[PDB]
């Protein structure tokens, strides 16, 4: 209730790591120049990318 | 980590002790312990009745 | 603590998962670059004679 | 080179410590270090009761 | 996690030293003007211009 824990924290610090790895994603977007670097990304659409780059 | 947080607040506000409401009890039971004291110091002199048998 | 050890427990799922899906992604790459390879073995332009298809 | 990065991930997340959450215990520790050095010499001066003897 | 190592900052270097390389090989066909200047561009082509340029 008042010492042994501090639940504000505990919620601000989930936030703050959620933001952290939001920002790291966006890092590596930007650095690699492509939307779509895992399969969990987008499922449908790397096959597909795949496919269009056999064909090019 | 939703699931920790909430059963974090809930096992605090189980266990865990307010020290504001701890602070007040035993500041009161000080008093209490010191005016205790004093009432028994006070009764310890209370019986003195050596004057009915000397002058 | 089993939530906190189960957080931590995905998170090294989540590492092994990527580990795996990193060792795909080169083989994607590379199996492009056989179907290239085979495309332009396939024309009549290459001599089985002068090792234009060996290579 | 990939599969290097994600295990310096996986290595750096089992062995690599949050620096806010340390930060928060370390916070946490030094109040209850306080409450307890006040608490101590609070209760070195409680046994006082050397008004019963003398007066 | 949080000091000790920075995964974006290393996939970044990544990426950088990718794009170097290939601009880097994009400057050696330019100022060769050859398309094909070892084995590793093309292995069957480099023997068919071997072989044309004998018959030439």
């Amino acid at each position: 209730m008042r010492i042994q824990h501090n639940i504000a924290a505990l919620n601000t610090h989930r936030n703050l790591a959620a933001n952290n790895a939001a920002a790291s994603k966006n890092l590596e977007k930007l650095s690699s120049g492509f939307k779509i670097n895992r399969a969990g990304d987008d499922a449908a659409g790397l096959a597909i990318s795949e496919k269009m780059r056999g064909q090019i | 980590g939703t699931s920790a947080e909430n059963l974090t607040a809930a096992e605090s506000r189980i266990r865990d002790t307010d020290m504001a409401a701890e602070m007040m009890a035993f500041t009161k039971n000080n008093i209490l312990t010191q005016a205790a004291q004093s009432m028994l110091a006070q009764a310890n002199q209370q019986p003195q009745g050596v004057l009915q048998l000397l002058q | 603590s089993g939530l906190n050890m189960a957080s931590k427990n995905s998170s090294d799922a989540i590492s092994l998962i990527q580990t795996a899906e990193g060792g795909l992604n080169e083989t994607h790459a590379i199996l492009q670059r056989m179907r290239e390879l085979a495309v332009q073995s396939r024309n009549d332009t290459n001599d089985e004679a002068t090792n234009d298809r060996s290579n």
